[PDB]
């Protein structure tokens, strides 16, 4: 999983 | 402190000023004066006000009574019972037809009050529109984050609009409703507990919402309930800079089918990742996912897609959270690469945005 | 192994086998005979289900997850058709465009329960198990030491089946004439198994046979065959828990005396929950207070005509009691303050239930 900010 | 009303007029106030509201926290207080009957409840961060006139006789006063055992008393009588209340010792007296109770109460000088403030951002809206803006954004919300901000709603004035956003930084919700009144640029982070009970006040009547935002608190009026809450402090993320900058690569596909597909193969997905993989062709979409156990889906949709292929994995949770949100006919996914976030809308209408991040 | 059905001709099926170490979390799927086989079992207790096969099919058998299957073929839409066939470990699920493959464990380690005679027989409209069933399936202990109270006795007597529960606290017994000369008999059922087999009961048209063994009891109703283990122990006999002849007797409307009793507990104890009643011609009045010193009283209209008394009893008991009985007027079977009460529908003596007096 990867973040927006 | 005496008054006698009528079940059908305490039960929604008590209702409203009930939920949640160490000792005195767990009271309402209630007091008759000009008339009319003010039941309040609070936990210090927020509080509930209610007000019921009093068209029989009644004499003034003050007191404070467990809330759970008041609303559960005249909850359980009859309907069109007729509740008589006075104040006798240090217990507060109930009677009804020939049911009678005797509540312990703690002084009304003892009930906290929040600190007293001034409003500096005010504006009128409906009831269907402050529900709309809440509905669309709250399962976007952090639940526990460190970052306490994320675990509240933004709400921001720009232009004429009304806005809320809420994210946990995997998944972001916005939506923007016009309200009619030229508003200051303005934004504010209402927690958790405040979006809850904000969305409890709404009765669904014709009754118009009133707002007041001050530098810390925001107060909602609607019929005879005032709502107050503290905000959050922090620097909540800008919605502007997480929206892709230019995601033209459009499918289009029912919403419902889509759901179901996602459902489905969610079912053979990571118990804890919940992976799956989106293929995106020519007017078609496959989805697929797996397991430690080796277990897969498949699911093939005919979808509207002219753009170039390509693939891209996501929290399969997060997209149908999305799908759930929107209750739509059709959706639009808007995509820019395997590694970029996807903004997702309903067809039809541009007043609510998602952007959901990929996984690896 | 092959067969092709109807999603809801599956989802009842599954649904009941899916009631009761990896394989124990499988279900046997057997084709045999124009016939699909699913069986689910815990190893105290089975349950299987036959589906009739109207397409084309091939024999065999395997094991795949439960609750995987069950949701794939749930999260189908309705009226589809769901093709089935075993492909190596796998078993291989597709309807429409929809592909699944699920994890299998081999036919031959499911377990079996030991093979048995059955030694008492009868049959019975399914309406009159669930109705004895129901009436005293509240009463049984959770996870008592005393194992055999952790289930429901089934005694046949003359013409009617009684079963009777209780936590050794109250007590609950129901008898209904099943219209067959039995012999005298008893077993305990576990608790698990008595739902197991209320849920088994459709409200249909089907005609339920029980089977009892010395160590087993089996349900056939239609389409599916319960299979369980008894409670090696023994149950105490009710007739000496019933108060012996009591000479007082208060009738009331069911939901009044209930709505009374629900609204004085709000006042009662919160650990023991007793409660008092003054009885008097044509009138009882229910008190409770707690530590707090909080009080209730209720006043109500009955129909009592014996000597003037007063009793206390555990008011959450006497509430599941009145919940259970759904009745229009109840009968109130007094003694005095220091002997137990027997409550019964007014209407019917087939059930009756037993609650301890309290000093209060
Ligand atoms: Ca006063
Ligand atoms: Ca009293
Ligand atoms: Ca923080
Ligand atoms: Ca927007
Ligand atoms: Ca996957
Ligand atoms: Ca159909
Ligand atoms: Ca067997
Ligand atoms: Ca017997």
């Amino acid at each position: 999983q990867a973040d927006l900010f | 402190m005496k008054f006698t009303v009528e079940r059908e007029h305490l039960l929604k106030p008590l209702q409203q000023v009930s939920g949640p509201l160490l000792p005195i926290l767990g009271n309402l207080l209630l007091q008759v004066a000009d008339g009319t009957l003010s039941l309040t409840g609070t936990d210090l961060e927020m509080e509930m006000v209610a007000r019921v006139a009093l068209v029989q006789p009644h004499e003034p006063g003050a007191t404070t009574v467990p809330a759970r055992k008041f609303f559960d008393i005249c909850r359980g009588l009859p309907e069109g019972a007729e509740i008589a209340v006075q104040l006798e010792g240090e217990r507060m007296l109930v009677r009804s037809g020939r049911s009678r109770f005797s509540l312990s109460t703690l002084p009304a000088a003892d009930f906290p009050n929040l600190d007293d403030w001034q409003s500096e951002v005010e504006f009128t809206l409906p009831q269907a529109t402050m529900k709309r803006l809440i509905e669309a954004t709250q399962f976007s919300m952090a639940h526990q984050d460190v970052r306490y901000y994320l675990n509240g709603m933004l709400f921001e004035t720009e232009g004429e609009e009304l806005r809320t956003v809420a994210t946990d930084g995997h998944r972001l919700a916005v939506c923007s409703m016009p309200i009619g009144q030229s508003l200051p640029s303005h934004s504010v982070i209402v927690p958790r507990k405040g979006v809850i009970e904000l969305m409890r006040m709404l009765d669904g009547g014709d009754n118009p919402l009133r707002v007041q935002i001050g530098s810390n608190n925001i107060r909602a009026h609607v019929g005879d309930f005032i709502f107050t809450s503290k905000l959050v402090d922090g620097r909540f993320p800008d919605y502007r800079r997480v929206l892709p900058k230019n995601p033209d690569k459009h499918l289009e596909a029912g919403c419902d089918l889509l759901k179901q597909a996602f459902a489905r193969a969610a079912i053979l997905s990571n118990e804890k990742f919940r992976g799956v993989r989106l293929y995106v062709s020519e007017n078609q979409l496959k989805i697929t996912a797996n397991n430690p156990e080796q277990e897969e889906a498949e699911e093939i949709l005919d979808v509207t897609y002219s753009g170039a292929e390509m693939e891209i994995g996501f929290n399969v949770s997060y997209v149908l959270d999305v799908l759930n949100a929107l209750k739509c006919e059709n959706v639009r996914m808007m995509l820019t690469d395997s590694v970029s976030s996807v903004q997702i809308e309903d067809a039809a209408s541009q007043s609510a945005a998602y952007v959901v991040m990929p996984m690896r």
